[PDB]
């Protein structure tokens, strides 16, 4: 897998991921706001092709993410993220993806997603999120 | 809102 | 250091 | 004068800034650190021509600036900032500009400045800075 | 316009909805 | 159940929480850290007794908490907080309770928790934690 | 003198300080919110008395400071806090003390003061604030 | 890192 760490910027205001309903989450990239302008973040992509894109447009800053869940489970030996939802103070995004294997989920009460990190190889390995007030 | 915050200190100059 | 740092939760998936 | 507001990143790598001993502070300008990466502010200029340039070239993220300093007072009519000082952990820069008028200073003893808003016309009107840990 | 309560980070809750 | 919460604070000294190992985590009691002195909070209790204590004492400051996991899940038909188990940098406390259910995970690779709060009927029900630098 | 540290707390509900109109500032004792409760501080005291005592009661939350300005100098031979000056987003306390030497001032665009160090002999030698969201 | 929670501190303004 190759690491990511897209670092902490002011908000979000689009996440692109692809999925395959075969496997698992495969290619993640973030639009950032940056003090009030959109800074568009690296593309973290998969190492295969074929996933599905999906493109999450947030009504930034009124909309923002209040919790990220999904499943990790074992696609072809690897254990890797096969599923993610979004869920913002507006609505839910997802899930994308196989909603199959181990739960997880970060429901925040106060503060911000501000970055994302984590590492791909042919799928979503895992990731970490900064949080800011 | 989704925008984060930051402590600012000042303004120091002119009003 | 010189690099603000912020919280970070994670990870998730494995 | 022209407000102008960077906003907030990860730190500091250079300030370059111009100045007149007869009068103030002109143009300021700062390169700062965006998640490990120079973020390359805009050029906040004075209206008029004449100052001698600095470029404060910090040693990222070895050396950070400890405290900001300076003089403010009348130039022309206008209250403005005539005089400032960066110590960093490593040297001090400055004084660049006009030692004379009202004293400021903002020593930090934990935290980071992250940022700087302000305003400038024929010299730089005011500022501010944002703080970080 | 902030208020003079300083604010936190708080992520939860799990359990019972 | 009865709600809780104690606040934030500037770290963890101790936690005393109550078990069943065949139910769910009982009492939860924490004696955090104030600007160097030891705030003891209230001890929330469980409205049944029966339950086993622990006592998580911590070399604070260079012991910190770096994930909580657990089970939520049915007990009496009612979703509650059924384990808990806390890692450290130093050394891994429990699990307490009953692994059983679905499980979380609050991994934190940088931060502190320095709050709780939630809710405790006859079980923990649910509980959410204050995060800082 | 003797050096002190409160740390940090929620916010602030009360200043208690003393000054002598013609020596410098004496005694200081903050009220803290700590989580919605007040929190008494320590009274950091002057080793001589004689002082006159102001206290200072904001209308907490809703009021708070937003600029501490004073004066350093000089008092039989040591660099003293000679003067203080409170401003809130509501109204102004003092100056209280004498207003000579060389003045300082930390104006506070966004973000709270929620602590305060420093060291008292005869006088106020010298301070410094916790800054918080 | 350590256990304690930090914060921004600015200052001293005084002697020393
Ligand atoms: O008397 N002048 O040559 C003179 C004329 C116009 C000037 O512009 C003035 O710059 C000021 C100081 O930076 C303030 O920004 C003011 O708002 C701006 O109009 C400043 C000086
Ligand atoms: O008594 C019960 O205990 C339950 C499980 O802990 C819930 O707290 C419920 O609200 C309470 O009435
Ligand atoms: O005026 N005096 O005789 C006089 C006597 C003792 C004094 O104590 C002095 O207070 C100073 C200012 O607060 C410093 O804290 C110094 O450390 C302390 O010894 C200061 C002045």
């Amino acid at each position: 897998g190759k690491a990511f760490d897209d670092g902490a910027f002011t908000g979000i205001r689009e996440i692109n991921l692809s999925y395959n309903k075969e496997t698992a989450i495969g290619d993640f990239q973030v639009v950032y706001d940056l003090n009030g302008s959109p800074y568009v973040g690296q593309n973290h992509k998969s190492f295969i092709t074929g996933f599905t894109p999906v493109k999450i447009s947030l009504d930034f800053p009124s909309e923002y993410i209040m919790e990220v869940s999904g499943y990790t489970g074992n696609v072809s030996g690897y254990v890797v993220v096969r599923s993610l939802t979004f869920k913002t103070n507006k609505k839910t995004y997802g899930p994308y993806g196989v909603t199959s294997g181990t739960p997880f989920n970060l429901p925040i009460e106060n503060g911000l997603i501000v970055g994302f990190k984590g590492s791909i190889g042919y799928w979503l390995d895992y990731f970490s999120m900064y949080l800011s007030l | 809102s989704g925008i984060s915050q930051t402590v600012i200190v000042g303004p120091w100059g002119a009003k």
